[PDB]
RNA sequence: UCGGUGAAAUCAUAGUACCUGUGAAGAUGCAGGUUACCCGCGACAGGACGGAAAGACCCCGUGGAGCUUUACUGUAGCCUG
RNA sequence: AUGGUAGGAGAGCGUUCUAAGGGCGUUGAAGCAUGAUCGUAAGGACAUGUGGAGCGCUUAGAAGUGAGAAUGCCGGUGUGA
RNA sequence: UGAGGGUAGCGGAGAAAUUCCAAUCGAACCUGGAGAUAGCUGGUUCUCUCCGAAAUAGCUUUAGGGCUAGCCUCAAGUGAU
RNA sequence: AGCUGUAAGUAAGCUUUGAUCCAGAGAUUUCCGAAUGGGGAAACCCAGCAUGAGUUAUGUCAUGUUAUCGAUAUGUGAAUACAUAGCAUAUCAGAAGGCACACCCGGAGAACUGAAACAUCUUAGUACCCGGAGGAAGAGAAAGAAAAUUCGAUUCCCUUAGUAGCGGCGAGCGAAAUGGGAAGAGCCCAAACCAACAAGCUUGCUUGUUGGGGUUGUAGGACACUCUACGGAGUUACAAAGGACGACAUUAGACGAAUCAUCUGGAAAGAUGAAUCAAAGAAGGUAAUAAUCCUGUAGUCGAAAAUGUUGUCUCUCUUGAGUGGAUCCUGAGUACGACGGAGCACGUGAAAUUCCGUCGGAAUCUGGGAGGACCAUCUCCUAAGGCUAAAUACUCUCUAGUGACCGAUAGUGAACCAGUACCGUGAGGGAAAGGUGAAAAGCACCCCGGAAGGGGAGUGAAAUAGAACCUGAAACCGUGUGCUUACAAGUAGUCAGAGCCCGUUAAUGGGUGAUGGCGUGCCUUUUGUAGAAUGAACCGGCGAGUUACGAUUUGAUGCAAGGUU
């Protein structure tokens, strides 16, 4: 999803997104090492480069 | 009283002829007829269930 | 139901109490054609192969309701069932037996 | 003018005069008088508040739209952490 | 006692359909046309022509239930000529 | 000036006029939301009988709108007020 | 026993050797289009490879094959050495597109509007767009709902209730439990543990592979403790008879009772009269209105694809092993928290509860979670793993039917030539148009006329029923006539009234109108309109307080301290 709204002080809406933290690192995919995008919170303890 | 398929088949197909059970009586076709013939077991049936 | 070379009555029309021969059945409007029976008289132009000519006396068409098969025993109208005779049909007169029509 | 062909705008019904008045305060149609045989054709443009277009001037609607800014409220975006 | 616009109340006439009953119709139904008829009104009959197959009446019941106007819509037809 | 191409409406193009974007442009055209909303205008269909107003205070982003009271009608009740 | 589509018959023919037809199975099936050999301005152009025909040879032609991703088996290998990338083959056809986007699930997501302005709010998580699948989808077996002495996984219906609550506390939004019901189903993994297999290691241990075992709380399982299996037998998940399996609906289909006469008539089913059948008086045709003329109806007999999917149905099933639970296991970047947001009836905040992003980040049965901040006591449960039928939702369709639904300006836009003539560059918009007669017997022949048209004759019951064909209204256009009119000022009528003509639904009648009197249309809007204020050329047709749900009040009826589902 990552759409919400975005909120003044007299509480008028905007529509928005909630982008993730991509970074782009050299891991080893299936076959070869691919320099690929990933999240800082994925690779935090959920893969290895 | 509760159903006989022999007269109801016999009275089926003549005009101004109709045929019910004590149960499935109504008011509509009471009202139409000019004559009622009743059984003397359904007479009984229908004389408890109103009372 | 009839055929085509058989003897009837007529029950309805201007003719009513005649009989005749049909020659003719149509099935798929139901009206056949029966000799001596709702003659017209057609206006005849000069066709290709022949002079202009006046009238034409000719038969019609007519019902199949209007008209009604012999009995052959008594040579009163019937009506028709149907029998089976070692898985041949054949038509039955509803009043006596067998009537044979083949022309 | 004659022979052939032949529309349109408009149109409540109409046998549709003038003067002075009256009247929603400017009358073919109302009052009182004056004049005026019935029916056409060619011309003119004073009136029918003539036709044409639910006034574009003016006011109104808690109707719209466009533009402006030190109107209110926000915002893409920019700057800094 | 009985003039009457916004408006309130009441009683009714007609239209299509349904139920039941009772009827009319090729010795001619409905529709159409005419008439010097009846009813306080909406409106209802009868007779004669035309037409050539369906339609009234009584009681009750349901509604796509009554048009002269909306620069209304659709068709026909005029006027200007 | 021709032939092929490109730029599309919160947009484009403009030797700049609010100028052009298929006879239309201060924001094109077709469909849908959509029977938008319209305190505004127009219209709203048969008959008879009985009764029969108001155009006024007061409040209102209120003034040609609305609410309550006043004045109309129908039905019950009190019953000389 | 006739047949050669709707659309007719000529010529040709075919047919009892079983045609045309009615169901089932099969073969053939040009080109385009996802279009897939390449290209392309769809329905066209241009090739190659291998066979085959032909050719002295090409040429030409024919038959197959040649798209991109993917899956299954192989070798291969540059900057840089084996290795793989990548590249090159063999097989398969796994996907694409079109959905009925009506229903279902996700992503994204308005505005007019209401609040009598408007911004929180509302319209509304609506419309539209995109993607997925399917015949259903989704949900689903307690880290629950509740506080009784408790309860049934999920879904759906009626109530709870317009309640509790939310709300510029405004407009408005709006539950749940409980209860009554439809349908009723709990199954499997991971981890412990055990027994084998190979490598590291030295077979000790570890790793990983296979197989058992077990997946639940007033705690379940492994180990500790104790004695049993096809008794029941269940394919809607959880295994299966795949079974002789015993009416698909027994469905195309076949049989299927019983009427004569006269009158009118062009023709009777109608009238009159006398009869009949009925498990059939449903309906429609037949020259008019038919239970007994035809097709049919009730009912009976019926075969392929079939089985109704129904009854013991071979195999196969599950005849349980109970106590303590002391020790071990019981789902991690998870729960949870802070910030910003969204969804929950709840307006973002005490958010309790449930989700997204960014940052942090735990406990392990003496544990952990919930019970509308938070603390303690009590009650309930045991998350971070999965699958699951029924009841339920919709209908482009199909079969069989129904209607106080329309009946050609109605009803589908379309009864016929319809999404067609036509309009528009294009997306798109979008009509009008039914009826001879029972039967075509559809006017031979003669006359006028160039023909069209007509007049006779003739068919027919009827031709002012003749294809511009049922009925045939009004506006409008005419021809004939009875009364009347060229000294007259006009809302065209009305009351009076001579003269002239006629003669009725026969009643103090009809038509015309010399002349006299009175008299400025209708509708709407207005203090007030003849109004020079609005609208209407005329005629016809169509054209506007309705339905659902709830509230309130009147009338009617039934019962009555009870009434009602
Ligand atoms: C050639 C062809 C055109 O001729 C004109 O335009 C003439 C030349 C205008 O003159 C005038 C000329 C000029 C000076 O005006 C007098 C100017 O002021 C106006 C705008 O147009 C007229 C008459 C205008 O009338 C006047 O419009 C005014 C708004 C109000 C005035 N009112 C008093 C009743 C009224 O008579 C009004 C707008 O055109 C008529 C409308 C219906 C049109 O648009 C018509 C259809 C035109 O297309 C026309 C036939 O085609």
């Amino acid at each position: 999803a990552s759409t919400g709204n975005r909120r003044s002080h007299a509480l008028n809406s905007t529509k928005r997104r909630w982008n993730a933290n991509l970074q782009k690192v050299r891991i080893l995919v299936d076959g070869k090492p691919k320099k690929v995008w990933v999240s800082a919170r994925a690779l935090k303890s959920g893969k290895v480069t | 009283e509760n159903e006989d398929v022999n007269v109801e088949l016999s009275a089926r197909n003549i005009p101004g002829v109709q045929v019910t059970t004590a149960q499935g009586l109504n008011v509509l076709d009471i009202t139409n007829a000019d004559s009622l013939v009743i059984t003397e077991a359904a007479a009984k049936k229908v004389e408890e269930v109103l009372g | 139901h009839i055929k085509k070379g058989d003897n009837v009555k007529v029950i309805a029309g201007k003719d009513k109490g005649k009989e005749g021969k049909v020659i003719a059945t149509l099935p798929k409007k139901d009206r056949v054609v029966v000799e001596g029976v709702n003659i017209m008289k057609k206006h005849q132009k000069p066709t290709q192969l022949n002079p202009e000519g006046g009238i034409l006396e000719t038969e019609a068409a007519i019902h199949v309701s209007n008209v009604q098969l012999l009995d052959p025993k008594t040579n009163e109208p019937t009506r028709v069932g149907y029998k089976f005779v070692d898985g041949k049909k054949v038509r039955i007169a509803k009043k006596s037996g067998e009537e044979i029509k083949s022309n």
